[PDB]
């Protein structure tokens, strides 16, 4: 029995921690929302 | 039950303890998470009670009390932040520059960045704080690491 619980509002943070790369991928999204990468 | 809008925890005590299988976020009166954290099951909120309304397995989305609301988009240039809400910790944003996903049927942003599972369906913001998506449907790529899609929905 899941149940919801509140963590926070939803607002952008000025000088929030910056981080990630930004890789551009051939995918592929199947009919179970899987996604697969193409090679 | 709470109505207020933001971003909450989806536990569960089936399992050993409280367990968080998941985020969602509460906007218009809706609450919206990923199918995958839910599986479509009718949620607890305090006495009250979230039925399904409308859900697909492939977009990996599922919204309760109404029609799904988030409509923004990334614009394709700017830094986005993932509101993390990670499992026992307190809701963290992270910046980042989002990579793309390209399929047969369109590009889609996303996000180089690796929480636990129970992570799934925390927002992905723009900088007006608008929800442009949500995190945890993705690939792990070669090197192992994980790359979440910007999944949004679709404003009937
Ligand atoms: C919460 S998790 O990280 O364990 C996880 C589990 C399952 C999924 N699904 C993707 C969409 N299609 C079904 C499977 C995605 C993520």
């Amino acid at each position: 029995d899941m149940y919801i619980e509140r963590a926070g509002d939803i607002t952008w943070e000025k000088d929030a921690e910056v981080t990630g790369n930004s890789p551009r991928l051939d995918v592929a999204l199947d009919e179970s929302g899987d996604f697969s990468l193409v090679e | 039950g709470e109505t207020t809008d933001g971003v909450y925890r989806v536990m569960t005590r089936r399992l050993l303890g409280s367990t968080q299988v998941g985020v969602g976020v509460m906007q218009e009166g809706v609450f919206h998470t990923m199918w995958h954290v839910t599986k479509g099951a009718a949620l607890r909120s305090g006495e009250g009670r979230l039925d399904p309304y409308w859900g697909d397995v492939k977009q990996d989305l599922v919204s309760y009390c109404g029609p799904w609301k988030l409509d923004a988009a990334w614009d394709g240039l700017s830094e986005v932040q993932l509101l993390a809400v990670p499992p026992g910790e307190r809701a963290k944003n992270i910046q980042t520059l989002p990579g793309i996903f390209k399929t047969k049927d369109g590009d889609i942003g996303a996000v180089a960045l690796d929480y636990p599972a129970g992570t799934s369906g925390s927002p992905i913001l723009d900088k007006c704080g608008r929800v442009i998506g949500l995190y945890g449907n993705g690939v792990v790529i070669k090197n192992g690491s994980y790359v979440s899609a910007i999944t949004q929905g679709k404003r009937e």
